[PDB]
RNA sequence: ACCAUAGUAGGCCUAAAAGCAGCCAUCAAUUGAGAAAGCGUUAAAGCUCAACAAAUUCACCAACAUAAUCCCAAAAACUAAU
């Protein structure tokens, strides 16, 4: 395996793709699941 | 002889045998790269013996340790490992900083107290950072603060 | 090849290195399995001080010789090449590899005396005032012993001391 | 100088150098170490 | 202008050797040291050696910092012997238990030499054992009063034999 | 490092080093930095500040020096060797002093 | 004239109290605690002679620690013929 | 970073009492009142006595032949005693005390009359005979340093040699004799009496194989 | 090249013996460094060499003055040699 390329701040434009897919997965949920997701996070954290 | 042996191709290369000392460094590097969450590299600079010992004492106050490994047994090990991207940082003189429960707020402050001790980079929790990344990581809040604000934004 | 440029611009000095394109080795050598460059082209025991085309590839632009580490020659051949370059310079060959000194060229001196195969240096040999008879004869050296292994088509050994 | 047969370094700062067809022991710290091969 | 390594008794700075010629050579009067060092420590008994660091400054002023006593005095006092063994290894000067070495470790753990490095407790005790190797005092796992008492009598007899031998040795050299 | 100590670094005002450690042609810059930041060179004037600027995508390993006379010596060391950089730095000290 | 202070000679107190530890005038002798309360690592060190070269193990820094010391001894002996 | 090579361990070597060299008398206790002929065959040719190590591991090998008298013994004894460690070094003589008388007639007199009076005593030494043998618990490099000084001042040329070095130069004197590419050798020509060469050669040249001429030994001749 | 910090003036010894008259021992901090290999000090201090790291052409050894009437064939490193 290999690690990341260590992007710099001179041309910082590429965000991690794992974050982006988490945004899409979160946005793909109903408001009822928002409360369930919130309550589980509050209980754990 | 018809042809001088120097001009002839070299004989088959004898298999070099790794001694105990070399193998001892191999596992220690593996150990220090396994159970430690923060691995900060630095350019080792020839300082005063009293000043060097003082730096050890000051880093001891924050549970930060520093070790030195020769490139003869470190470059081949990191090449086969998952931290191969740190090879350009291990070309010349180097110094390694090791810490548990990473916290660079008290580490950069000591580094900035001496203007001639560069901070090249390092890997924090399997993530390679530059000096600017370390500075941004220093100003960043802790896990409890960030996660505590995470639920607020959601 | 790399060159260093130093520029003075208003009490500010700028020093930078620029890379110049370098000629490469010829594609097909007759002996690909050789180690050192001399024996890779079957030039072993086949060059002399006259071979300017060979000695001009292992010398600096100002008459110096490149180190053995960069060239890769074996120690045995490197000394022979070093000896030939010294003999080549004294022989009058390689006129473009001398340093340039505009002030020193104007005051001409005694005309150069043509010479070749000079083992020693012109300023470090003393006259043989007492030569001696045949049973104890002081022989003037010519050439170098490092070149006694060269191929002899005639078959007679080279007369190094005469 | 000191005309001698075999050249030896009396101190670690002596450096060998071949000039005028002979080997000379030249020393910087101690001038008394100057030796000349005959 | 430099550093001076001097061992001085607690509050007993004499206006002579070895303090006089050494400290006065750099340009510092002894009467200054008769007040600074003597007042520096007043709860420490005199006669106990104290390795002190003196930093002489270019303006002929000085700074004093006091460290823990030497290992030699601690082990000799712990073993109850007035001096170390003349021939280390051949003879044993004193016998001490592991408590004496372990207890000394805490006292020296705060010394500027060891406390600065933040050495573990196991680090100091090994050094004391190593110092005891050349001091002539053997570390003992555990002993009692009678075992220690027997060593004292044997050591006294051997010391008495050497004490009278030295007097005879000095007489032979002078007469001959 | 030993050469700079004997030549008197007291006439140097400020030295800064800007390099990208993740590049390939910065090894020479690293060697220059360690030589000028040695203990012997430091113990010659207690006012000069040595600055080790570290970047990632700068792609310009450079060294800037200011002498007491007021000249600005800046050499972008990317192809130069460590010996060349030290020799040039040492040469200017004698001339400007 | 400068001599160490007089030391205790009673075997009972020396075996139970370390007199040399207390250097303060106002201090007192520290009483010996039971050996059970003492940490176990102080009863594990090499009381006797130091470890030889063979008692150590090649897969241990102790062997290389001693071998490094021996190399200096070998180099020092060969340097006895220095003319400088 | 380098390689920590193991160091030699010397624990089986025992230092005998009085490790320093024994004093040698100038004249043997019983003088020889009869003057004998000055044999020169005791120098010519290779040595047959004391050619191998007995106790020590270092010795001075005599490449040539010559005479040793009381003066040379003092130089060898004093130099070694003041340069070695008595605790780690012990030395042993490999040559006897001077026993062969040497005659010197009076200064400035006509030839004749007879042999003169005995002047001093010498010890004949052939080629390949060890002179002083030293052993101990130390490496050869430091022993070689102060042995070449003693070997240089001997009459015959000599070297400081050890157990490993002596075997290497004897194992190379055979390889150089086995791989020789010259069809003709001194051993072949002399023994077979080729070219009538026996008229020029000496009867001792059959055994010497051409490696010995007078008292001089040339090790490079095959 | 580069680089030097711990116990610790180790015990003994001596007027003073701080790695460095001698005797004795030769353990031990630190990833790394010998109760010391050399120099130096009245004794200290100090310089240097081994050990850190850095880094990697090769490196055993081989040096020896002069005579008397005026030096003494001239000269030549390759056209083919049992
Ligand atoms: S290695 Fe073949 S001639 Fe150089
Ligand atoms: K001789
Ligand atoms: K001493
Ligand atoms: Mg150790
Ligand atoms: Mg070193
Ligand atoms: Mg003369
Ligand atoms: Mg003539
Ligand atoms: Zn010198």
């Amino acid at each position: 395996e290999a690690l990341a390329g260590a992007p710099l701040d001179n041309a910082p434009k590429e965000y991690p793709p794992k974050i982006q897919q988490l945004v899409q997965d979160i946005a793909s949920l109903t408001l009822l699941e928002i409360s369930d997701l919130n309550e589980l996070l509050k209980k754990t954290l | 002889p018809t042809i001088n042996p120097r001009c002839l191709p070299p004989p088959p290369t004898p298999p070099q045998e790794e001694t105990g000392l070399v193998r001892l460094l191999r596992r220690e590097i593996a150990a220090v790269f396994r159970d430690n969450r923060m691995i900060a590299v630095c350019q080792h600079v020839a300082l005063s013996a009293e000043d060097k010992l003082l730096l050890r004492h000051q880093l001891r106050k924050h549970k930060i340790l520093m070790k030195i490994f020769p490139n003869q047994v470190l470059k081949p090990f990191l090449e086969e490992s998952k931290y191969q991207n740190l090879l350009p940082l291990f070309v010349g003189h180097n110094l390694l900083l090791v810490s548990e429960e990473p916290k660079v707020k008290e580490m950069v402050r000591i580094l900035k107290g001496i203007p001639f001790l560069p901070l090249l980079g390092g890997c924090i929790d399997d993530t390679i950072l530059s000096r600017q990344g370390f500075i941004n990581y220093s100003k960043l809040p802790s896990l409890a603060l960030v996660q505590g604000e995470l639920v607020g934004g959601l | 090849f790399r060159e260093v440029v130093e520029i003075l611009d208003g009490k500010t000095t700028i020093i930078e290195g620029r890379i110049t394109e370098t000629p490469q080795e010829s594609p097909n050598p007759p002996n690909p399995t050789g180690q050192c460059p001399i024996c890779r082209w079957n030039l072993k025991h086949k060059y002399n001080y006259e071979d300017v085309l060979l000695l001009s590839q292992f010398i600096r632009p100002h008459g110096g010789m490149l180190p053995r580490r960069i060239t890769g020659l074996c120690q045995e051949e490197h000394l022979k090449i070093e000896e030939c370059v010294k003999m080549a310079h004294r022989a009058g060959l390689l006129p473009n590899h001398r340093p340039k000194l505009p002030e020193g060229f104007v005051p001409k001196s005694k005309p150069r005396l043509n010479r070749y195969l000079t083992r020693w240096s012109p300023r470090s040999v003393k006259p043989i005032y007492n030569k001696g008879h045949r049973w104890n004869k002081v022989r003037m050296p010519v050439g170098s012993p490092l070149l006694k292994d060269n191929v002899s088509y005639s078959g007679r050994p080279l007369l190094l001391y005469h | 100088f000191k005309t001698k047969g075999v050249l030896k370094k009396r101190c670690r700062d002596c450096y060998l150098v071949k000039r005028r067809g002979r080997w000379f022991i030249y020393c910087k710290t101690n001038p008394k170490h100057k030796q000349r091969q005959m | 202008s430099g550093m001076i390594r001097a061992i001085v008794r607690a509050g007993q700075a004499r206006p002579g050797p070895p303090l006089g010629p050494i400290l006065g050579q750099r340009g510092v009067s002894i009467n200054q040291f008769c007040k600074e060092f003597n007042e520096k420590t007043k709860d420490i008994k005199e006669g106990i050696p104290l390795p002190t660091k003196i930093f002489v400054k270019p303006d002929r002023t000085f700074e004093i910092k006091i460290g823990q006593p030497t290992v030699s005095y601690f082990l000799k006092a712990a073993a109850g012997i007035e001096k170390g063994a003349r021939h280390t290894g051949k003879e044993v000067a004193g016998l001490v238990t592991l408590k004496h070495v372990y207890e000394i470790a805490r006292v020296k753990a705060q010394d500027d030499a060891f406390a600065l490095q933040d050495v573990p407790l196991s680090s100091v005790v090994r050094s004391i054992i190593g110092s005891a190797r050349s001091l002539g005092i053997r570390v003992v796992k555990d002993l009692s009063s009678e075992e220690l008492a027997a060593f004292q009598k044997e050591r006294a007899l051997f010391l008495a034999a050497q004490r009278e031998a030295d007097l005879a040795a000095q007489a032979e050299a002078a007469k001959k | 490092a030993a050469a700079l100590a004997r030549l008197g670094l007291r006439a140097v005002k400020q030295v800064r080093v800007q390099f990208c450690p993740f590049e390939k042609n910065v090894e020479s810059t690293r060697t220059f930095l360690q030589a000028v930041s040695s203990e012997k060179v430091r113990c010659t004037n207690l006012n000069c500040s040595v600055i080790a600027d570290v970047r990632h995508d700068g792609s310009e390993p450079c060294v800037d020096v200011l002498f007491g006379d007021g000249h600005r010596l800046i050499m972008r060391g990317a192809h130069l060797t460590a010996q060349e950089m030290l020799t040039a730095f040492a040469s200017h000290i004698q001339a400007r002093g | 004239a400068l001599k160490d202070p007089e030391v205790c000679t009673d075997p009972f107190r020396l075996t139970t109290h370390a007199m040399g530890v207390n250097i303060y005038k106002e201090g007192q002798d520290v009483v010996l605690k039971p050996d059970s309360e003492y940490p176990e690592w102080l009863f594990e060190m090499n009381v006797g002679p130091p470890k030889k070269l063979e008692e150590l193990d090649p897969e241990t820094r102790e062997y290389w620690r001693l071998l490094r010391k021996h190399n200096i001894w070998r180099h020092n002996r060969l340097s006895k013929n220095r003319k400088f | 970073f380098k390689t920590l090579l193991p160091v030699p361990t010397f624990e089986d070597v025992a230092i005998p009492e009085k490790p320093k060299l024994r004093f040698v008398e100038r004249v043997p206790l019983v003088p020889k009142v009869r003057r004998e002929r000055k044999n020169l065959s005791d120098i010519r040719g290779p040595s047959t006595e004391a050619t191998e190590f007995t106790e020590g591991r270092f010795a001075i090998l005599a490449l040539g032949g010559g005479y040793l008298h009381w003066g040379h013994f003092e130089m060898m004894r004093l130099t070694i005693n003041r340069s070695m460690d008595p605790k780690n070094m012990f030395a042993l003589w490999r040559v006897p005390a001077p026993f062969k008388p040497i005659t010197r007639k009076g200064m400035g007199q006509r030839m004749g009359g007879g042999k003169g009076a005995i002047d001093h005593y010498v010890t004949p030494v052939k080629a390949g005979r060890l002179i002083v043998e030293m052993g101990g618990r130390c490496e050869f490099k430091e022993v070689q340093g102060f042995l070449d000084l003693v070997a240089h001042k001997l009459p015959f040329p000599a070297k400081a040699v050890s157990r490993e070095t002596l075997e290497k130069m004897r194992k190379d004197q055979e390889e150089r004799e086995r791989n020789n590419q010259n069809p003709w050798t001194f051993e072949r020509i002399a023994t077979a009496n080729m070219l009538g060469i026996r008229k020029v050669l000496s009867p001792y040249d059959l055994t010497h194989k051409g490696r010995y001429w007078g008292k001089f030994y040339t090790p490079e001749r095959v």
